[PDB]
C-alpha cells in the first residue's frame, strides 16, 4: 500500500526510488503524465518557489538602493508592476527565457532518458559530492515547503496589503 | 435481446457494445442505416465542440481579452461585438483544420477509406496521454460522457440565455422566472 | 441493403487508392501523428517543435518592445524605427522596418515580453459580486426555489 | 417499421414530394424571418 | 450614381412609400382598433416601412420610376445585387448536380439500376448529399483524373 | 459477522413483515434482511455500503453538533464572531456568512477527492477494501473486536441518521430539535 495513504494502493508510476516519493498520488496524475516530466516540473516549481519565498522575506527585511526610489516603496506584486513599468522585470524575463530555452532542451533529454529530472550538473562548490540522495531529499522537502510558504505569503499579501514579516508583526 | 438503456425496446443490432458509452441506446435505429463509425465521429466532434463551447461561455464571462470589442459578459452579444474579421479568420482556420486533420478525406464516401482511420481518431495526442492501454479505455469513456454532458449543457445555456437575456452565472445569481 | 456514410469509396463506386499508407506511431508536439518521410520525426520531432517555440518566444521578447530607445534627453525615450532616414535609396528616405512585420501600435495593442502589456491586459471581472447562494441580497435560483416553496397563494 | 413500407416511402414520387415540401418550407421560413431580400446585404 | 440616383434620396421612392402606406391606412380606417384586421394592416404598414427603409440604406439605385434598379456589370459596389447571389446559386446548383451524378453512378453499379432509380437507396443518397459540399474540388479532381469526361470513341453517336 | 445468524447474516429479518430478499446474502455487515424494494439486485453492494457508512458517520457528527449548539456550549470566541443564537439554521447561516462553513466545505471536499473517491474507486474495481475503511484507528479501539465495532458503528449511524432528520424537522415545526 501507499506509505502516506495507508488505505490506498501504491501508485504504479511511483516506484519509490525518486527523492520525496512516499506514494502520495491519490488522484493518479502520474498515471496520466510522464513521471519524468512531472519530476522536472516539481523540481522547477520547488526551486522557483524557494527563491520567491526567500526573496519575499529578504525584500521585507531589506531593499536595494534605487529600487526603492523606482518602486515608490511598493511591495510584492505591486513592486512587480512598478518595475515592469520601469523595465527591470523585462530584463529578468529575458534572461530567464534565455535559460529556459536550454531548459527545454534539457527537458527533452530527460524525456529521452539521458538526463535525470532536474539535474543541470550545477554544483560549483561541490556540496553534492558526499550524499547526493540526502541533499536531493532535502532540496525536494524544502521546495515543497517553500511552495506552500510562497502561496501563504502571496495570499496574505492579497488579504492585507502587508508582506510576510510585516503581517506577522501586525496581523 | 433487449437494450440496457431502454429495457422494453430490443437491443440495436449494429451496436455491439465495443464502442465506449454503448448502453444500447438507439430507439430510432439510426445505426441501422448510418454507419456507426460515421455516427461516432460526428458524436465525438459535437461533444468536443460543445465541451469547448461550455468552457468558453463560462470563462469569457469572467475573463476577457483586452479591448471594448472583447469586453462582453453576454455570450450572444460577444458573438456580434467581437471583430468580424477575426470571426471570419476563425472560420477559415476551422476549415483548414478540418481539411488537414482529416487528411483530405472529409466526405461520407472517403472519410474512412484507410482501414487505419478509426472513428474520432484524428491523430491528436500532443502530450501522448493516450498511449497507456490501461487508462485508454477509461479516457475514451470519459471523453464520450463529457461530450454528451457538454452538448446538453451548451444547448441549455444557449436557450436559457435566449430567454433570460443575461449570462449563465449572472442568471443563476440573479434569477428571474420567465414572464411572457 | 446499404449502410450509408461508410466512408469507403468502393462501397459508393467512387475512385480510391488500392494500397493505403500504414499509420506510424510518432507524435510531434504542435504537430500530428500520421505518415511522414523517413527521418522526419527524428529531424522535426517534439524536441524540434518545442525548442523552436522557445527560441521564437525569446525573439518575440525584443520584437514586442521594438523601437529606438535613447537616453540622450536624460530619460528613456522610445521612437519608432520608421523615423530613422536611410541614405542611398532615392525617394524612399524612410523604409520598412520590423514595425512593418509587427504593427502593434497601429492596432492599439501594448505588447510586452509577455504577450499582454499594461494598457492591453487581460480583464478579470468578478461574477459573484456580493451574491450568495442563499439568503443573500441577490435573488439566486436557490432563493427562487425557496421562496416558491414558502409562497402563499 | 415494415421494410416494404420503408421501400414505399423511398419510392421516387414520395421522396420528391417530401424533399420539395421541405425545400418550400425552407424558402418560406427564410422569407418569413428575412423578408423582402432583393439583394445580398453588403 | 452610375446612371441613376441613390434610392435613399429619391422623391419617387418617397412617393411610392407614401402611396403604399396611405393605401394601407385607408384600408385600416374601416376596422376597429385591436381587431385582427386592424392588427394585420398595422403589421403590413410596419413591414412596408421597414422594407423601404432597408432598401434606402442598402445603397440601391433608383430610376425616375421610383423603383430600385440593379447594376449587374461586375462593379464591386453592386456585387450583392447579382454576383454574390449568383455565387450562392452556383454553389447550390453544383452541389445538386454533383450528388445527382454520384448517385447515378452508384445505381449504375448495382444489381438493378432501374430499381435503384425508381425506389431509391436513401442511405446512399444522403451519403452523396453530404458529400456534395466540396463539389468544386471533387469535380475538378474527377476531371483531372479523367473520370468525368468520356472519350469520343466511347459515346454513341448517330450516323452522318 | 458478529452474532451471525442472530444479529446479522442469512436468515435474519429485523422486520418479518417483509421477506428477506434473496439478494441479501448475509455477507455484508448490517445485513438484517431489510430490502423490500430489492435494490440489492441491481445496485453495487460495495458502493451502497460505503454510502451507508458515510451517511451514518456524518449523521452522528451532525447529531453531536446540533445538540451542543442547542445546549449552548460554544468554543471560546465562537459567540463573539458568529453570535449567541441557539437555532441551528441561524447558526448555519451566520457561519456561512462569516466563512466557517465555506472552509469546512473546502476541506471536506479535499478529503473526499483525495481519500474517499480513490478509495471508493479502488474498492469497486476490486481492491478488497472493507466499505468505510480508511485506516483511521489512532487509539486502537477496534483491534479487540473489529466486526463487533463495525456492526455497532452501522447501527449507531442509522439511528443517528433518523435522529438528525427528526431533530431538523422538529426545529422546523416547533423551533426545538427535541420537538418534545
Ligand atoms: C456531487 C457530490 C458532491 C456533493 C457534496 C455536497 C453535499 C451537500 C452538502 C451541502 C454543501 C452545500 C454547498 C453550497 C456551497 C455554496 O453555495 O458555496 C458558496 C460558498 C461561497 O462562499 C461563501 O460566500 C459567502 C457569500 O456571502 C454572501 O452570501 C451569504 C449567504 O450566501 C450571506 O448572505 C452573506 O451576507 C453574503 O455576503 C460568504 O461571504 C463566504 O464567502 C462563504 O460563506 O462557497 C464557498 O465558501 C467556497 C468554497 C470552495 C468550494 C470548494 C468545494 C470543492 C472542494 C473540493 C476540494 C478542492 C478545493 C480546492
Ligand atoms: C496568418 C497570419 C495571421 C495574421 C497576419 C493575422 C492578423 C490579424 N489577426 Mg489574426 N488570426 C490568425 C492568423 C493571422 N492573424 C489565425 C490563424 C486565426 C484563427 C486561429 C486568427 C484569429 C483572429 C481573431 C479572432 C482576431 C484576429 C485579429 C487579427 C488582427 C490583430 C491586430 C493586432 O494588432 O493584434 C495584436 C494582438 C495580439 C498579438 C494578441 C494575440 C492574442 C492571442 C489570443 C494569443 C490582425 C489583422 C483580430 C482582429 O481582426 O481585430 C480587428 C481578431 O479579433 N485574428
Ligand atoms: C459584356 C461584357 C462585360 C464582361 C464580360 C464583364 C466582366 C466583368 N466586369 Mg464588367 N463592365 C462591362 C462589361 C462587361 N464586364 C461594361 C460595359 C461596363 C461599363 C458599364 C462594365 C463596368 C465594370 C466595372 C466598373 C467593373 C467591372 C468588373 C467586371 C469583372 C467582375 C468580376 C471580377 O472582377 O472578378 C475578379 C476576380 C477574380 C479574377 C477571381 C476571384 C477569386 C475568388 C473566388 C474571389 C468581370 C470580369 C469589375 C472588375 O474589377 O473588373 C476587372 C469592376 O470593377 N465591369
Ligand atoms: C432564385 C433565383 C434562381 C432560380 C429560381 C433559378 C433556377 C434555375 N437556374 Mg439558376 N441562376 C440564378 C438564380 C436562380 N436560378 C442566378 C442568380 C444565376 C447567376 C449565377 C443563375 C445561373 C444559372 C445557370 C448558369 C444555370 C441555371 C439554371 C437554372 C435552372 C436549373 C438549375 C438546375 O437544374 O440545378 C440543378 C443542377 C444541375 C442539374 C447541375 C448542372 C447545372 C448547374 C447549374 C451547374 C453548376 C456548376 C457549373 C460548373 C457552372 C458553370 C457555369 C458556366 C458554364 C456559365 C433553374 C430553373 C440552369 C439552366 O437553366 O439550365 C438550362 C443553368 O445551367 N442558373
Ligand atoms: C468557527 C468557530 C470559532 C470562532 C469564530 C472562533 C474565534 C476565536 N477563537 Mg476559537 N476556537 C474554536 C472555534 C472558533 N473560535 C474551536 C472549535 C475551539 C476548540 C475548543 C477554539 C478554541 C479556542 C481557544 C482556546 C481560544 C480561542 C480564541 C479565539 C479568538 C481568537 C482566535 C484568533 O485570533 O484566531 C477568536 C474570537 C482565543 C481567545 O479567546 O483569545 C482571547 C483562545 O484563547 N478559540
Ligand atoms: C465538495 C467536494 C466533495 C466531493 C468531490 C465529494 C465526493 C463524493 N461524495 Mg460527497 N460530500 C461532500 C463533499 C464532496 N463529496 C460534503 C461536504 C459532504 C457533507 C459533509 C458530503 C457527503 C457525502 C455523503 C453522505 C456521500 C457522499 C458521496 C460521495 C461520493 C459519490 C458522489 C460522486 O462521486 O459524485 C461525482 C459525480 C457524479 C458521479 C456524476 C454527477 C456529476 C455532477 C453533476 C457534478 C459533480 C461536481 C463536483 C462534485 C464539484 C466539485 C469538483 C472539485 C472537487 C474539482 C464521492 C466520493 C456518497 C458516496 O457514495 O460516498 C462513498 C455518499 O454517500 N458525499
Ligand atoms: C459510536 C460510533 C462509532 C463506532 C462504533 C465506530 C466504529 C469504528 N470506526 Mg469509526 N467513526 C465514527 C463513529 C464510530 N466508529 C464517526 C462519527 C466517524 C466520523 C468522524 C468515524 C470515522 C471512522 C473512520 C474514518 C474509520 C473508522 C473506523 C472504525 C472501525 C475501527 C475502530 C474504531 O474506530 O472504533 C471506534 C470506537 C469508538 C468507541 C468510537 C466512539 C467514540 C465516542 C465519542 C465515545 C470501527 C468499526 C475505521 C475502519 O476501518 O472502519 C471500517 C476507519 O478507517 N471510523
Ligand atoms: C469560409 C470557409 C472557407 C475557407 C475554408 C478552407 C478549407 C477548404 C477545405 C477544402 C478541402 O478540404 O478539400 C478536400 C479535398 C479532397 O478532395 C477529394 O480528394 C480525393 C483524393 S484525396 O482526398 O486527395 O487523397 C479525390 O479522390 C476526391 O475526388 C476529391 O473530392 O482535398 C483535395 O483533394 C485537394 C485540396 C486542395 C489543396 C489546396 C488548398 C489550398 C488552400
Ligand atoms: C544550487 C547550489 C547553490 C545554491 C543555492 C541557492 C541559492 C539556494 C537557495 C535556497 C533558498 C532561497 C531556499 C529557500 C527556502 C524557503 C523556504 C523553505 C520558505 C518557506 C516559507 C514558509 C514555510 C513560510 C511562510 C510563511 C507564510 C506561509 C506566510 C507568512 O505571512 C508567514 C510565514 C513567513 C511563516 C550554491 C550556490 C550553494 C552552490 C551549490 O553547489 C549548489
Ligand atoms: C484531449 C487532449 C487535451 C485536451 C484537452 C482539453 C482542452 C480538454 C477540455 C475539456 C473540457 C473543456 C471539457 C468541458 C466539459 C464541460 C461539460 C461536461 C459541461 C457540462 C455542463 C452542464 C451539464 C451544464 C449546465 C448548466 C446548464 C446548461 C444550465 C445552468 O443554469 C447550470 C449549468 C451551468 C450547470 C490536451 C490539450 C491536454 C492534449 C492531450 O494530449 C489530449
Ligand atoms: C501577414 C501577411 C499575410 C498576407 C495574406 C493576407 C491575405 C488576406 C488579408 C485580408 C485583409 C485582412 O482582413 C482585415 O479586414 C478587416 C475589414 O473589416 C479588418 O477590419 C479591421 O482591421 C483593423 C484592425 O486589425 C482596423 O484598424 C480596421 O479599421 C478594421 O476595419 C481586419 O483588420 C481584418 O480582418
Amino acid at each position: 500500500m501507499s506509505p502516506s495513504i495507508p488505505f490506498l494502493k501504491k501508485p504504479d508510476a511511483l516506484d519509490g526510488t525518486a527523492a520525496g516519493d512516499i506514494g502520495f498520488d491519490p488522484l493518479g496524475f502520474s498515471s496520466l503524465a510522464d513521471i519524468k516530466f512531472l519530476q522536472e516540473a516539481e523540481i522547477k516549481h520547488c526551486r522557483i518557489a524557494m527563491l520567491a519565498a526567500a526573496g519575499s522575506i529578504a525584500q521585507d527585511i531589506f531593499t536595494f538602493p534605487g529600487y526603492s526610489a523606482l518602486t515608490g516603496g511598493a511591495k510584492m506584486t505591486a513592486a512587480h508592476d512598478k518595475l515592469v513599468a520601469t523595465g527591470t522585470m523585462g530584463q529578468i524575463l529575458f534572461w530567464v527565457s534565455f535559460a529556459e530555452v536550454f531548459g527545454t532542451v534539457a527537458l527533452f533529454d530527460t524525456l529521452d532518458g539521458k538526463r535525470a529530472p532536474g539535474d543541470f550538473k550545477f554544483d560549483p562548490l561541490g556540496m553534492g559530492k558526499k550524499n547526493m540522495a540526502d541533499m536531493q531529499l532535502k532540496e525536494i522537502k524544502n521546495g515543497r515547503l517553500a511552495m506552500l510558504g510562497i502561496a501563504g505569503m502571496t495570499h496574505g499579501y492579497f488579504i492585507s496589503g502587508k508582506g510576510p514579516l510585516e503581517l506577522l508583526g501586525n496581523f | 435481446e433487449k437494450s440496457a438503456s431502454v429495457p422494453f425496446l430490443s437491443k440495436p443490432e449494429k451496436l455491439d457494445g465495443s464502442m465506449a458509452g454503448d448502453v444500447g441506446f438507439d430507439p430510432l435505429g439510426i445505426s441501422y442505416f448510418i454507419d456507426v463509425k460515421w455516427l461516432r465521429e460526428a458524436e465525438l466532434k459535437h461533444g468536443r465542440i460543445c465541451m469547448l463551447a461550455t468552457a468558453g461561455i463560462l470563462v469569457q464571462e469572467v475573463i476577457h481579452l483586452p479591448g471594448p470589442a472583447f469586453s462582453s459578459k453576454f455570450a450572444l452579444d460577444a458573438w456580434s461585438t467581437a471583430p468580424r474579421g477575426g470571426m471570419v479568420q476563425i472560420l477559415i482556420a476551422i476549415g483548414l483544420i478540418e481539411m488537414v486533420s482529416n487528411r483530405f478525406a472529409i466526405t461520407a464516401t472517403d472519410m474512412f477509406a484507410n482501414p487505419n482511420r478509426k472513428p474520432g481518431d484524428l491523430g491528436f495526442d500532443p502530450l501522448s496521454l493516450g498511449a497507456n492501454p490501461a487508462t485508454r479505455a477509461k479516457y475514451e469513456l470519459s471523453e464520450v460522457i463529457h461530450g454528451r454532458a457538454a452538448m446538453m449543457g451548451l444547448s441549455g445555456m444557449i436557450h436559457q440565455m435566449i430567454v433570460s437575456k443575461q449570462p449563465v452565472i449572472d442568471q443563476l445569481l440573479n434569477f428571474k422566472p420567465v414572464d411572457a | 441493403a446499404t449502410v450509408g456514410f461508410s466512408g469507403v469509396p468502393s462501397d459508393f463506386c467512387r475512385p480510391a487508392p488500392t494500397a493505403f499508407p500504414a499509420e506510424p506511431a510518432g507524435m510531434t508536439v504542435f504537430g500530428a501523428r500520421g505518415p511522414r518521410a523517413e527521418g522526419h520525426r527524428d529531424k522535426f520531432g517534439s524536441r524540434h517543435a518545442a525548442v523552436s517555440l522557445a527560441c521564437a518566444a525569446l525573439l518575440w521578447q525584443p520584437i514586442s518592445q521594438a523601437g529606438m530607445y535613447s537616453i540622450d534627453s536624460g530619460s528613456l525615450a522610445k521612437k519608432s524605427f520608421s523615423e530613422m532616414e536611410v541614405p542611398g535609396f532615392g525617394d524612399a528616405k524612410k523604409v520598412p522596418t520590423i514595425e512593418s512585420f509587427f504593427p502593434f501600435t497601429k492596432n492599439g495593442f501594448d505588447a510586452s515580453p509577455a504577450l499582454f502589456g499594461k494598457d492591453s491586459m487581460i480583464v478579470f471581472e468578478n461574477p459573484l459580486g456580493k451574491c450568495g447562494a442563499y439568503a443573500s441580497s441577490c435573488h439566486t435560483f436557490l432563493d427562487e426555489m425557496g421562496d416558491m416553496l414558502k409562497a402563499t397563494p | 417499421m415494415d421494410s416494404n413500407f420503408l421501400k414505399y416511402l423511398s419510392t421516387a414520387p414520395v421522396l420528391l414530394t417530401v424533399w420539395l415540401s421541405f425545400t418550400a418550407g425552407l424558402v418560406i421560413e427564410a422569407n418569413r424571418f428575412f423578408p423582402d431580400m432583393l439583394y445580398f446585404p453588403m | 450614381v452610375a446612371g441613376l440616383t441613390p434610392c435613399k434620396d429619391s422623391k419617387d421612392f418617397q412617393r411610392r412609400l407614401d402611396g403604399s402606406v396611405k393605401k394601407l391606412k385607408t384600408r385600416l380606417a374601416k376596422y376597429e382598433k385591436g381587431t385582427p384586421p386592424a392588427l394585420a394592416l398595422e403589421k403590413q404598414i410596419e413591414r412596408t416601412q421597414a422594407r423601404f427603409e432597408r432598401y434606402g440604406k442598402a445603397g440601391l439605385l433608383c430610376g425616375t420610376d421610383g423603383l430600385p434598379h440593379l447594376i449587374t456589370d461586375g462593379r464591386w459596389s453592386h456585387s450583392g445585387e447579382f454576383v454574390i447571389p449568383g455565387l450562392f446559386f452556383l454553389y447550390i446548383a453544383g452541389w445538386i448536380g454533383w450528388v445527382g451524378r454520384s448517385y447515378v453512378l452508384f445505381a449504375r453499379e448495382s444489381d438493378k439500376p432501374t430499381e435503384k432509380e425508381i425506389i431509391l437507396d436513401v442511405p446512399a443518397a444522403l451519403s452523396f448529399v453530404s458529400t456534395g459540399f466540396i463539389w468544386p474540388v471533387s469535380a475538378f479532381k474527377e476531371f483531372t483524373s479523367g473520370n468525368l469526361i468520356a472519350d469520343e470513341s466511347e459515346i454513341t453517336v448517330s450516323p452522318r | 459477522l458478529y452474532k451471525e445468524g442472530s444479529l446479522q447474516g442469512k436468515g435474519v429479518n429485523c422486520i418479518p413483515i417483509f421477506k428477506r430478499p434473496d439478494s441479501l446474502k448475509g455477507d455484508a455487515v448490517g445485513d438484517m434482511g431489510f430490502d423490500p424494494f430489492g435494490f440489492s439486485s441491481w445496485v453495487d453492494m460495495n458502493y451502497v455500503r460505503e454510502a451507508e457508512i458515510k451517511h451514518g458517520r456524518i449523521a452522528m457528527l451532525a447529531f453531536a453538533g446540533i445538540v451542543v449548539e442547542v445546549l449552548g456550549i460554544k468554543a471560546p470566541g465562537a459567540g463573539k464572531i458568529l453570535g449567541s443564537s441557539t437555532d441551528i439554521f441561524e447558526i448555519h447561516n451566520a457561519a456561512v456568512e462569516k466563512g466557517s462553513m465555506g472552509q469546512i466545505l473546502l476541506w471536506c471536499g479535499f478529503f473526499e477527492m483525495t481519500a474517499g473517491l480513490p478509495a471508493m474507486q479502488q474498492m469497486l474495481e476490486g481492491s478488497g477494501r472493507t466499505p468505510g475503511d480508511f485506516g483511521f484507528d489512532p487509539l486502537g479501539l477496534g483491534k479487540k473486536d473489529f466486526a463487533q465495532m463495525q456492526i455497532k458503528e452501522i447501527q449507531n449511524g442509522r439511528l443517528a441518521m433518523l435522529a438528525v432528520s427528526g431533530m431538523v424537522h422538529h426545529a422546523l415545526i416547533n423551533g426545538k430539535v427535541q420537538g418534545l
